[PDB]
């Protein structure tokens, strides 16, 4: 079931609840040297998706690392590390507060799209004189 | 145009500078991890630590009755910072002097300073599946409104078996949702430790039988499967009750 | 910066002497007390015989 | 301009995609430019500096490796799956899979965050780019209009210029950040920033060609030395290479043409040649047994690093630090002593004393096979006339005058005696040296001046002693000459 409108600070638009990215490993490598068998990318992803789901459930109100610690753990240390990490990356606890505005209007508006000088791809505002017709066209 | 950098944010203001307006309340920490973390935890990892926390007694006014784990092999966190984060997570009055954190970290390091992980049973000895001496682990917990008690063999001599598996397995009850399993393993790692810890005070961490209280506190050979009213301690029960704790 | 650095330098050896002198004084006092001890244990052995 | 409020853009900058990097970098540059009321405070900033240095390191790296970032066909570049796991697997049972695997058919190291800095294989030291400010006209000649300007004054139609201008902008904004307290935030502890400085240097001077516009090189040198000026504390981790780099950077300025190699700069063009000696004093005052000591080893004429060092010295061909002397001997004379008054002096006078300070300091570091003497119809020493100028000023800005004249005199005597005793110890030269020494019009204040001095000011006791011992050595040389 889905019952909320979830936004994220766009630059984060590299994260995918399905997969992992070179970003986080360079920020949390301690699950990837394959040295500590009790840790693995897999349990990492488990924790990850679990927590993000939790937050996305009722994101209007905050979510603590202590919460997850109560819920599931294999460690406090790494748990906190990654939790605060995602916090930084706003994937979690980002919409804890709401802010609004009346937004008065100005001459530029999103529904304004007219004919005017253009920086984009080519366009020809002057077509052809008379003698151009003088060609054995295709 | 739009307004978003920090929680639906504001990007349309009087054109000022604002450092990291991210706090739920005092919530921004990422500073100073990169180099230290990389250089530190690129090497082997080792034992963990169960920890209990009690501060509600009539010497101080709290709800501190929680448990959690820890890696003594870690040196990455100012423990006090972690504590304060936990406390603010407990929504307590920001005045952390009347909410004294020093006492808490004192208790913490106190508890950590009596640990060796598993003995040479792991440090130098390696017995396939351990050797013997499955303790009749007794675990009761009080979650939400219900308590649950159980007793069962669980080896102390073996390392090959970790707790959390038992946790996720006994999760297959009604729901045993989340919050439960943790404490179990914690208690588990608690329960076991002291024993060999106490046994560490002696010297059997290599050999067999010990020296006096280890005699009653053991399982036996058990050449044949048991009766119904003895193991009738192993089963489990879920009971509602008015709390008096 | 130059002056402060050179002054700390001078003091690194000001403190050096503070030590050297502190430790020599210590040895000298200990040696003197050792004399007196030997002299006493001697006189004491004699007076017992 | 306006808008442009938040600080946390660092996050987006930390992200590894071209888009975010542009979006932030450009903005925040414009930000740090504005100063009417706009400054970058320090609360939980540091993350900014880290991100910055990391970005620069990686970009400059794969640039040196000649490979464009931001666009490949790989993505989310490690494991993706939803395999057999709830939370805790890969215990004993994993080997069963092997068993399983053997019947169904019928560890790693991790690198550190940044890449290495030197020893990079492609980048092998070959002498280029030891050229003076002259290149400005090269720059002109480069920036000159021509049917082949190849100055894509527009955006990145190719990624090469993109990386170039990226690094350029980064350098600029880094400069602008560095004009306040929070220099302490930059103070030699952003190990990242220092790695950046180091490898950037190692490129800009040993620069196999990947930089488009020489003017970019000038910009880099320029804002680099500036941001150095705003450092007054430790440097030189993995020093030796960095020390030589910085020396070559400061030597970049001043016109070259034994004897002094440097025509003194006609002070109406430049202001960076200032910053040079400014730093060579400030970031060199630390007599801690590192920096001074690195330059002391530079007197000479992982482990592969050492191979590098001498590798450059012979790749700068005797000695070299004489060049540093000559450089230091610029911007002081020949204009103020050639003016119409001594008041316009005071301005550049404020600037002057650190130079003499640096000089006499390095002369503590020269007390072995050499040939050195630096008063050979090359400068003479108007230092005496200059001292007289500041003296007459005294008895007719401030707070620097007395120390300047004092250290000038000390400089004179020390260089004299050190030259003499050095070529005594070598004794490779005839006693004519004495006669040679005795043959300077710019030397040995006349005893009548000593006398009249001994009377009027009476406010220069220490200076009186300076001149006293000076004249003493003078008369000594006169006597023992015969």
């Amino acid at each position: 079931p889905q019952a909320h409108e979830i936004v994220i600070p766009s630059y984060s638009k590299w994260f995918n609840l399905e997969k992992i990215h070179s970003i986080e490993v360079q920020s949390l490598p301690e699950f990837f040297t394959n040295r500590i068998p009790s840790k693995t990318p897999e349990v990492y992803m488990r924790y990850r998706n679990f927590m993000v789901n939790s937050y996305r459930l009722n994101p209007n109100e905050y979510f603590s690392v202590t919460t997850a610690r109560r819920n599931v753990s294999g460690d406090a240390a790494a748990l906190f590390r990654l939790h605060k990490f995602l916090t930084k990356w706003g994937l979690i606890n980002y919409q804890v507060d709401s802010k609004l505005l009346p937004k008065n209007i100005e001459p530029p508006l999103t529904s304004q799209y007219s004919t005017r000088h253009d920086a984009p791809r080519g366009l020809f505002p002057f077509e052809s004189y008379k003698p151009s017709v003088q060609l054995p066209d295709m | 145009n739009g307004y978003s950098g920090y929680g639906n944010g504001i990007t349309n203001t009087t054109t000022r500078v604002i450092p990291q307006v991210e706090v739920g309340n005092r919530k921004h920490y990422l500073e100073d991890k990169l180099k230290v973390y990389k250089q530190a935890m690129n090497e082997t990892s080792e034992q963990l630590v169960p920890i209990r926390l009690e501060f509600d007694q009539d010497r101080d006014r709290f709800f501190l009755r929680d448990t959690l784990l820890w890696n003594k092999n870690d040196k990455l966190i100012k423990i006090e910072d972690f504590v304060d984060d936990m406390l603010r997570d407990y929504r307590f009055e920001d005045a952390t002097r009347e909410q004294h954190i020093d006492t808490i970290c004192q208790s913490i390091q106190e508890q950590i300073q009596e640990f060796q992980g598993n003995p040479y049973i792991e440090l130098n000895q390696d017995r396939l599946g351990g050797d013997d001496l499955r303790i009749r682990i007794k675990l009761d917990i009080v979650v939400g409104q219900n308590q649950l008690i159980d007793q069962f063999e669980w080896d102390i001599s073996n390392s090959d078996n970790c707790p959390e598996e038992f946790a996720e397995s006994m999760c297959q009850e009604l729901e045993l949702p989340g919050e439960f399993v943790t404490a179990i393993a914690h208690s588990i790692r608690e329960q076991v430790h002291m024993y060999h810890k106490s046994l560490a005070l002696l010297g059997y961490n290599f050999d067999g039988s010990a020296r006096s209280r280890m005699l009653p506190t053991i399982t036996l050979d058990d050449v044949y499967r048991p009766a119904a009213e003895s193991k009738i301690f192993t089963p489990n029960l879920l009971q509602i009750s008015a709390a008096e704790l | 910066l130059y002056k402060n650095h050179e002054l700390l330098k001078l003091e690194r050896k000001k403190t050096e002497a503070v030590a050297r002198l502190k430790s020599m004084n210590k040895s000298a006092i200990n040696q003197y007390n050792r004399r007196q001890d030997k002299k006493n244990k001697r006189l004491k052995f004699g007076h017992r015989l | 301009e306006l808008g442009a409020i938040n600080l946390h853009a660092l996050s987006m900058s930390l992200q590894s995609k071209n888009l975010g990097e542009i979006n932030t970098a450009l903005n925040t540059l414009l930000v740090t430019s504005a100063d009417s009321n706009l400054k970058i405070s320090l609360v939980k900033y540091p993350e900014l500096l880290d991100s910055l240095a990391i970005l620069g390191m990686n970009l400059l790296s794969n640039l040196s490796q000649n490979v464009v970032p931001y666009h490949r066909n790989t993505s989310d570049y490690y494991y993706e799956d939803a395999g057999s796991n709830q939370y805790y697997v890969t215990q004993h049972d994993k080997m069963v899979d092997k068993i399983f695997e053997k019947v169904n058919n019928n560890v790693k190291q991790w690198d550190l965050l940044p890449e290495p800095i030197r020893f990079l294989p492609n980048q092998f030291p070959l002498k280029i780019h030891r050229t003076p400010y002259l290149t400005s006209l090269k720059k002109i000649k480069d920036e000159i209009d021509d049917p082949f300007t190849k100055i894509n004054t527009r955006g990145a139609e190719d990624p090469k210029v993109l990386i170039n201008d990226q690094l350029s902008t980064i350098s600029m904004i880094l400069r602008n950040i560095s004009f306040s307290d929070n220099n302490s935030r930059i103070m030699s502890r952003n190990f990242y920033l220092k790695r950046f400085i180091s490898d950037l240097l190692w490129l800009v001077l040993i620069h196999p060609e990947n930089f488009t516009c020489n003017r970019k090189i000038l910009n880099f040198k320029k804002d680099l030395v500036i941001v150095l000026s705003n450092i007054s504390h430790l440097l030189e981790i993995a020093s030796s290479i960095d020390c030589l780099l910085i020396l070559i950077l400061v030597i970049s300025f001043g016109q070259p043409k034994e004897s002094l190699t440097f025509n003194e700069f006609q002070l109406q063009w430049g202001k960076y040649q200032t910053f040079g000696v400014d730093i060579l004093a400030k970031l060199f005052s630390l007599e801690k047994p590192n920096l001074n000591y690195f330059k002391s080893i530079l007197l000479n004429k992982n482990h592969k690093d050492k191979k590098l060092l001498r590798r450059l010295l012979n790749l700068y061909n005797h000695n070299l630090l004489n060049d540093v002397v000559s450089f230091l001997f610029s911007a002081i004379p020949l204009q103020q002593v050639l003016s119409q008054s001594a008041d316009p002096s005071l301005l550049i006078d404020q600037f002057s004393p650190v130079i003499s300070q640096s000089l006499t300091s390095i002369l503590v570091i020269v007390q072995l096979p050499f040939v050195w003497l630096s008063s050979e119809e090359n400068i003479g020493s108007g230092l005496l006339k200059l001292s007289e100028i500041i003296l007459n000023i005294n008895n007719s800005y401030s707070k620097v005058l007395l120390p300047s004249i004092n250290i000038s005199c000390v400089q004179l005597i020390k260089c004299l005696v050190e030259k003499s005793i050095c070529f005594e110890n070598c004794l490779n030269n005839d006693p004519e040296i004495l006669k040679k020494i005795a043959s300077i019009p710019n030397l040995f204040p006349t005893d009548l001046e000593i006398f009249q001095l001994f009377t009027n000011p009476s406010v220069d006791i220490q200076i009186i002693n300076q001149y006293q011992l000076l004249y003493n050595l003078k008369n000594d040389i006169l006597t023992n000459l015969e």
